Formats: structure tokens, C-alpha cells, sequence
């Protein structure tokens, strides 16, 4: 569970552009603002390698 | 963090600075003037000095004194 990669982004990387950032994404209507739920995710998920 | 680091009136010094697909890159030139009160007009172009690897976005900057 040690490798991440990012399921969710505001907009699409420049060419090498890097991001950090950890903030709850929002997909819909409901107002996030910092939890996740229906429409709200945290953005970075692992492969889980087995 | 830390990721990264270099070591290498008057005058009128000018310098230019900007970024392009996450490289960084910069600039100048150095020069006597023979008054203060506003930009002198002529010529004496700019040339290079760094091009850095960044992989950073900028949108703000300030000067240090
Ligand atoms: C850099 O990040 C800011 C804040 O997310 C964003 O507004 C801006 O559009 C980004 N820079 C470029 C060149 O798009």
C-alpha cells in the first residue's frame, strides 16, 4: 500500500507538471468541504500489489 | 521538501524571468546610466544565465531587500 497514484483532479497536468496536494475532491452537488461522502472522495487511492 | 538548490544612481540592471513546460529560465544585463529619472531610451540586450529543471507553477512573485 506504500505506491499512490491520483483518481481525482480539479484539470489535467501541463507537461511535467507535479502535484501534492491532498485536499477532498468534489464530483457533484454536495458540498465536500473537507470529508468525504456521496460525490466526495479523497484523491489519491493505491494498487494494493499483491 | 528542499528539493533543490545552485551556487554560483549608478547602474541600470535589468533581468528577465520565465517559465515554460516546467523549466525555468533567466536573463540579464548590467549597465551605466547617465540620469535617474525615468528609463533610458537605446540598446543593450539581455542574455542568459540559468535554465532549471522546476516542475513547479508559478502565478506570484516578490521582491527581496
Ligand atoms: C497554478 O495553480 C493555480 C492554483 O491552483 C491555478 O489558478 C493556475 O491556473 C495554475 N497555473 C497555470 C499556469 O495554469
Amino acid at each position: 500500500y506504500n505506491y499512490l497514484y491520483r483518481l481525482f483532479r480539479k484539470s489535467n497536468l501541463k507537461p511535467f507538471e507535479r502535484d501534492i496536494s491532498t485536499e477532498i475532491y468534489q464530483a457533484g452537488s454536495t458540498p465536500c468541504n473537507g470529508v468525504e461522502g456521496f460525490n466526495c472522495y479523497f484523491p489519491l487511492q493505491s494498487y494494493g500489489f499483491q | 521538501n528542499c528539493t533543490f538548490e545552485y551556487v554560483s544612481f549608478k547602474n541600470l540592471r535589468e533581468f528577465v524571468f520565465k517559465n515554460i513546460d516546467g523549466y525555468f529560465k533567466i536573463y540579464s544585463k548590467h549597465t551605466p546610466i547617465n540620469l535617474v529619472r525615468d528609463l533610458p531610451q537605446g540598446f543593450s540586450a539581455l542574455e542568459p544565465l540559468v535554465d532549471l529543471p522546476i516542475g513547479i507553477n508559478i502565478t506570484r512573485f516578490q521582491t527581496l531587500l
